């Protein structure tokens, strides 16, 4: 009535211009889709864009590798939450998906035999974890990140994509269980937009914005998490939250791993290289969960740095200054710029920050979202999710540095030839009611003009305060419990929300609303369900509940054990659901996969003790 | 969906009859001698270019040969002082033109691109401009 | 085909040139310099004019006048100086009777 | 104490739009605020008006959105420290010669078509055996990329140029051109003559008249003027 509504009709929506959403949408439109692709911001300006250390594959350029160590390496990183028939497809696909980016020109640094320069990373290793470190991190010095979009972009202008730039996506156009397309908002002109497609993929990125410190992008609100969650259907995992152990103190910036990659190292207040006691053999490349409980632990002990001994040290002076400009050359500006730090001279102050969603929609191996019915896993039909916005789940309890950005182009290609292997282009569009999407037009005009007594700002803020005090490196259950009743609250006051901006052209006011919404969703099932899990595993320690709780005891031997029941351990994943109008959050769980794609080929990897 | 020439058509359509306003430029930003010498050297070019067409202009159309404006100019017994300072307003662009059209192309050749060597390289064209030109007038 | 790197190529010959003929002036004048000045002065004024024509003056019909414009006065302006340097004392002794003053 | 510190900002909402362009002035207590204008941005639309608009989403200056005209220069709002002079009113624009969506944002989508034009991608001759191995590349010709490939297009540069504002229908502009020249010394590409053939017209690439507002501005460090010197050399010995 009020907007005025215009319709499109493709093959194929993709939600997300990040690395996954353009490898999905021209991806899509190589196979000969009709593809479009929605995002809120310019392409570039993803927040892949920022992404620096690189990304994982066994090419073997330093020295000879084999996939199924990353294989191996990804599965014992993750704690055993991951899904080892997806560990096992991105691994193998890993060393043809760099291939592809460096055919596009991306510009990798080179080896002295002009192949492309592998570095060194937090968690990985040779020989199954028995022969040291590996170097399969593929990088652009340190902004592999801005090279990969920008190639990615580039190569995406050779398709005839169409492309809906600065558009907001608000709710899926849902019909019997089927995803049929997407609405949204055009920013530039106040327009509602239906896209109807037979096919819709997610790539929408993570959510680290709900907390009051992160290296995330301002514009990673969980915007597609939130629109599958008011769907009615489940998230997953939510509460696994990476804290990557260097964002620069203050400002919140990421600094590298490839700088320990390189040979930087933490120190404490007292010089101390402290990784050297909490992980005898990976040290500063040890996994991020321990490298960050590690470091946290160094500063509850009294030994930060700086005038509130609230951070620690990374040291890059001993290192040659030419390997410094040609290795590390972003992050050396930025140490200066954000820290007034010369790297040649002096540490940079860091220390742990919120970083990335291990969790997110669930789909299977092959990209397709899944809902779980009566015990057994169910497929959404039409509906797909990659990036960080899903949960195949390759990263389980705990991300590998360099695995995100193999993530996004693997699965985003994924989704893209499931779609070509399941439907044909210019088959009919599926139908929608007259009125699709009324309800999200509706819950946009009320943002509009509310006129309460907590403006947006004020609500968001405390959502991130209370995070962060009630959600951090440790946690126990009464802390979590009062942070759950805080966010209740929270949610259950946006009834007063306040806006000022009544036009509809460019009003970030209104868009900062919506995207506060989608935050608070996010917020709300990931304190639930970190408050329910009562264990300790990969990156969510319980402090109350110290040991993590497999359907065995996998530090003794197996003959004798009696299998603990499905619902009396925590080996299993989180499905959280909202009822949005109420804010209730309700929990159930589904068993992890624990096959391969081929036994004979890559033996799926029993739970055993995790240490680095 | 669309090419690089459909977009830019599209641009211009949607823009010259939006109310969008055009941001300032000229009335905003911030000066540097580099941009300023660059526009003096456009002045000295225009105002060179001005002159030879006016002499080459005068020459047709005056009823008298050169030499006689010479012996009329030279009867007037104007101050040395004055004819001096005639001189060096007649040479100063000039000299600023060609100095800095040395500069120019060195550019050209693909040196002298670093901000400092910019700034640094200006600064002696303006030296060698006041130390020519105040030679060449008191010839 | 390369019609437009060709004319950026003669534009600094002629620029070049003209410094040359500076120096010339002072060491040989006379006729060979003097005509020489009036053609590379010419070419050079002209496609300079040009150059500013091309950033300032837009739309069709604005360009075609303003370049017609710029032949006319660059034709007489060349004619003029060819007219002083054959029936008057020529551009070099021009330029050195009146630093006599 | 507090240290108050003034920001005059540049205003228009195309939902009104007959209220001319105008200024607004703001009071912000640097003591309880950011170091960089971004956080001041932020701020300001937190706290004091939700009304005012401006691109942002990284940070640390990597993305690009929030480039703007801050003191008479084009810079990224998100690394340019606040001026700490608070007799000083601190003047913010939009970036120069723009058409103005609302308030600091530009319209930028001439600047992306003219990036589109030049083909900013990987061109070899026979290009059927992709996916298949790494393209081997020296690291001499590799480090040849070093200052071109780290541009953001975050457009400073092109709008700071003289030329791209009387003729940014037609001048490509330093970005845009400095992109092509990252293309045509790529190793890996084997189209350098066809792109320097899309040159050879009056505006493409020669309106450029080595000002250097480009390079004085530039927010990464970088050298468009002398990138845009080394396209008119290649145009000048290139053969057929
Ligand atoms: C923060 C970070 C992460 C990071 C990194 C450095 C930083 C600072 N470095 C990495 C590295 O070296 N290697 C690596 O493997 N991972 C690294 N990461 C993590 C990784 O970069 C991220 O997880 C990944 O880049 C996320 O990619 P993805 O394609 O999933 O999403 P995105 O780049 O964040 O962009 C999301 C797109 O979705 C669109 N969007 C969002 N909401 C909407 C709405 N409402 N409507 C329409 N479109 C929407 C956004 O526009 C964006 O394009
Ligand atoms: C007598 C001279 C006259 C009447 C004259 C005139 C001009 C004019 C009209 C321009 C164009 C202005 C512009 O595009 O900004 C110009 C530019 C130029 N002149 Fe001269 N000039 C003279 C002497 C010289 C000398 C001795 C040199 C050496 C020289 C080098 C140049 C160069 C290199 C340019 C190009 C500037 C650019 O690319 O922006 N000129 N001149
Ligand atoms: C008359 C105009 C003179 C130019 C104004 C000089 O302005 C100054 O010039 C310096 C050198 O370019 C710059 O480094 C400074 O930032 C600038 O303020
Ligand atoms: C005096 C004649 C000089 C030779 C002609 O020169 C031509 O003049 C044209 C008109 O401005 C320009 O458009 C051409 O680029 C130029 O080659
Ligand atoms: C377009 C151009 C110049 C120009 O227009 N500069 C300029 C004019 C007005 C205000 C600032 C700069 S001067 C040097 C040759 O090229
Ligand atoms: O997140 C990753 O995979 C890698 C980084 O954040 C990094 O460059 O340190
Ligand atoms: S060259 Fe510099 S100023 Fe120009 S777009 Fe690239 S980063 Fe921005
Ligand atoms: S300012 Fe403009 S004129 Fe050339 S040197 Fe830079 S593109
Ligand atoms: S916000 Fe990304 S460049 Fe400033
Ligand atoms: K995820
Ligand atoms: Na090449």
């Amino acid at each position: 009535t009020q907007y005025p509504v215009v319709d499109h009709e493709f093959d194929a929506v993709v939600v997300g211009a990040g690395g996954a959403g353009l490898r999905a949408a021209f991806g899509l439109s190589e196979a000969g889709f009709n593809t479009a692709c929605v995002t809120k911001l310019f392409p570039t300006r993803s927040h892949t864009v920022a992404a620096q250390g690189g990304i994982n594959a066994a090419l073997g350029n330093m020295e000879d590798d084999n996939w199924r160590w990353h294989f191996y390496d990804t599965v014992k990183g993750s704690d055993w939450l991951g899904d080892q028939d997806a560990i096992h497809y991105m691994t193998e696909q890993a060393p043809a998906a760099v291939i592809e980016l460096e055919n596009y020109g991306m510009p990798f640094s080179r080896t002295e035999e002009g192949k492309i320069y592998q570095r060194a990373f937090g968690g990985q290793s040779l020989q199954f974890g028995k022969g040291g470190q590996a170097h399969r991190c593929c990088c652009v010095a340190d902004r592999t990140g801005h090279s990969l979009l920008h190639t990615l972009y580039g190569r995406s202008l050779r398709y005839d994509t169409s492309y809906f730039v600065e558009y907001f996506a608000l709710d899926l156009l849902m019909e019997n269980g089927e995803c049929r397309g997407v609405i949204a908002l055009c920013i530039e002109d106040g327009t509602i937009h239906r896209f109807r497609a037979k096919n819709t993929v997610i790539a929408t990125g993570g959510y680290g914005r709900t907390y009051f410190s992160c290296t995330s992008a301002h514009t990673s609100t969980g915007d597609g998490t939130a629109m599958v969650t008011r769907a009615g259907l489940p998230c997953q995992d939510l509460e696994f939250v990476q804290f990557h152990p260097t964002g620069i103190y203050g400002a919140g910036c990421l600094i590298t791993e490839g700088c320990r990659g390189e040979g930087g190292i933490l120190i404490n207040s007292q010089g101390e290289r402290f990784m050297e006691r909490y992980a005898p053999v990976a040290k500063d490349l040890a996994s991020r969960d321990v490298v960050s409980r590690s470091m946290t632990i160094e500063i509850r002990e009294g030994r930060g740095c700086g005038p509130e001994k609230d951070h620690v040290y990374l040291q890059l002076h001993h290192l040659p200054p030419q390997q410094l400009a040609t290795r590390l050359p972003g992050i050396s500006e930025t140490a200066m710029i954000f820290a007034g730090v010369d790297v040649t001279k002096e540490p940079i102050p860091v220390l742990p920050t919120v970083h990335y969603n291990m969790g997110g929609i669930p789909t299977n191996y092959k990209g397709q979202v899944i809902t779980h019915v009566n015990g057994e896993d169910k497929v959404v039909p039409g509906l797909y999710a990659c990036g960080e916005a899903a949960s195949a789940s390759v990263h389980g309890a705990n991300r590998l540095g360099a695995n995100s950005l193999l993530d996004l182009v693997v699965f985003g290609r994924a989704c893209a030839l499931t779609i070509a292997e399941t439907c044909k282009p210019g088959e009919p569009v599926p139908s929608i009611k007259p009125n699709a999407g009324e309800e999200s037009v509706a819950n946009l005009d009320k943002l509009r003009f509310a006129d309460g007594t907590i403006r947006t700002s004020e609500a968001r803020l405390n959502m991130q305060k209370t995070m962060q005090s009630h959600a951090a490196v440790f946690r126990t259950g009464s802390i979590l419990q009062e942070g759950c009743e805080k966010l209740s609250q929270i949610y259950r006051d946006l009834a007063h929300l306040k806006t000022f901006d009544r036009g509809i052209v460019w009003n970030t006011d209104l868009v900062e609303t919506l995207e506060l919404q989608n935050l608070m969703l996010c917020a709300l099932q990931t304190i639930y369900g970190a408050e329910a899990r009562k264990e300790s595993r990969g990156a969510h320690a319980r402090e109350d509940y110290k040991l993590r709780i497999d359907e065995f005891d996998y530090s003794k031997p197996l003959q004798g054990q009696q299998k603990r029941p499905f619902e009396e351990h925590w080996r299993k994943h989180t499905l959280s659901y909202v009822d949005v109008k109420s804010g209730k959050v309700t929990l159930k769980y589904r068993p992890v996969i624990d096959r391969t794609l081929n036994e004979e080929d890559c033996s799926s990897v029993p739970p055993a003790i995790r240490s680095y | 969906a669309t090419t690089a020439k459909e977009e830019m058509a599209r641009f211009w359509e949607k823009n010259t009859k939006s109310s969008r306003p055009l941001s300032p430029h000229i009335s905003i930003y911030k000066w540097s001698l580099p941009m300023a010498m660059s526009i003096t050297h456009r002045g000295t070019g225009v105002a060179l270019s001005l002159g030879v067409s006016l002499f080459s202009l005068a020459a047709l159309l005056l009823p008298e040969q050169f030499p006689h404006y010479v012996a009329v100019v030279k009867s007037l017994s104007l101050s040395p002082a004055l004819i001096y300072s005639a001189k060096f307003a007649l040479v100063f662009p000039l000299s600023y033109h060609t100095w800095n059209g040395i500069r120019h192309l060195v550019w050209d050749m693909g040196k002298g691109f670093k901000l400092s060597q910019v700034e640094q390289s200006g600064v002696v064209v303006l030296i060698l401009t006041l130390l020519s030109s105040a030679a060449i007038a008191a010839m | 085909s390369k019609a437009a790197s060709l004319h950026w190529t003669s534009e600094r010959a002629v620029s070049a040139l003209l410094l040359g003929l500076l120096p010339a002036a002072y060491l040989y004048p006379g006729p060979a310099v003097d005509y020489s000045l009036a053609a590379a002065l010419t070419l050079h004024g002209h496609w300079g004019l040009g150059q500013v024509i091309t950033d300032y003056v837009h739309g069709d019909t604005p360009i075609k006048v303003a370049n017609t414009g710029l032949y006319v006065l660059s034709a007489i302006t060349f004619t003029g100086l060819c007219y002083f340097n054959y029936y008057d004392v020529g551009i070099c002794k021009a330029v050195a009777m009146l630093w006599s003053i | 104490t507090s240290r108050i510190k003034k920001f005059s900002i540049y205003r228009w909402d195309p939902d009104k739009p007959g209220d001319k362009p105008r200024m607004q002035t703001y009071e912000v207590d640097l003591n309880k605020c950011g170091p960089m204008v971004l956080d001041a941005l932020i701020k300001i639309k937190n706290e004091l008006d939700s009304t005012l608009t401006f691109r942002r989403s990284c940070r640390e200056g990597i993305c690009g959105s929030c480039a703007m005209n801050i003191a008479g220069g084009n810079t990224l709002a998100c690394t340019k420290k606040i001026d700490p002079d608070l007799s000083k009113t601190t003047k913010i624009y939009p970036l120069p010669h723009m058409y103005v969506v609302k308030d600091l944002v530009p319209d930028l989508s001439n600047f992306y078509a003219q990036y589109k034009s030049i083909e900013p991608y990987l061109k070899k001759k026979d290009e059927s055996k992709q996916g298949k191995e790494q393209y081997l590349q020296s690291i001499e010709d590799r480090q040849k990329l070093d200052g071109l490939y780290e541009c953001i297009l975050c457009a400073c540069c092109s709008t700071s140029c003289p030329s791209y504002w009387w003729n940014g229908d037609k001048y490509l502009g330093p970005a845009v051109l400095m992109q092509a020249y990252r293309w045509m010394i790529d190793s890996r590409d084997d189209y350098t003559e066809e792109r320097l053939a899309q040159l050879q017209d009056p505006f493409s690439l020669y309106r450029c008249h080595t000002i250097m507002n480009c390079t004085r501005t530039c927010p990464k460090g970088l050298n468009p003027g002398k990138a845009i010197a080394e396209i008119k050399k290649m145009m000048a010995t290139y053969k057929e």
